[PDB]
C-alpha cells in the first residue's frame, strides 16, 4: 500500500530488473501486483527461485500490513 | 535475534563474503540455496571459477 508503482515497489525489493516485464504483461499497478501467484511469476519469466521467493515474500508482508492496519 | 544460516553456510565454505548478496537476492535459507545452479550464482555475482565450483559442491551436499 506504500508504493506509488510497480516499478517503486520493486526497485525497493532490489527486484527492478522485472518491472519491465511487469508492465508489459499487465501486472501494471499495486492492485494488480497484489493477485499474483507463483506460477504468475513463472510464466513472466521470474525462474530463479530466490527471486520468486523475495517478490512472493514481499506480496506476502505487504497484505499483512493491511489485514493488521 | 539468531544468525542467518546463510552467512553460516557460507562461512563454514570459506566464503563468508557473498552471503550479503545470497540474502538480497532471495537465498536466505537453505532450503533455497538447495535449488542454486549457475543462473542463481550468475545473479548473485560469484563469478571465481574455483568459488563457483565449492559453492554448487556444497549445494550438492545440502540434497543428500
Amino acid at each position: 500500500g506504500a508504493y506509488r508503482s510497480v516499478g517503486e515497489w520493486l526497485e525497493a525489493i532490489k527486484m527492478g530488473r522485472y518491472t519491465e516485464i511487469f508492465m508489459e504483461n499487465g501486472y501494471s499497478s499495486m492492485d494488480a501486483v497484489a493477485q499474483v501467484t507463483l506460477e504468475d511469476l513463472r510464466r513472466l519469466g521470474v525462474t530463479l527461485v530466490g527471486h520468486q521467493k523475495k517478490i512472493m515474500s514481499s506480496l506476502q508482508e505487504m497484505k499483512v500490513q493491511m489485514v493488521n492496519g | 535475534m539468531c544468525t542467518n544460516i546463510v552467512y553460516e553456510w557460507l562461512k563454514a565454505l570459506q566464503l563468508p563474503q557473498y552471503a550479503e548478496s545470497f540474502v538480497d537476492n532471495g537465498y536466505d535459507d537453505l532450503e533455497v540455496c538447495k535449488q542454486i545452479g549457475d543462473p542463481d550464482l550468475d545473479a548473485i555475482g560469484v563469478l571465481a571459477p574455483a568459488h563457483r565450483r565449492r559453492i554448487l559442491e556444497a549445494v550438492h551436499r545440502l540434497r543428500e
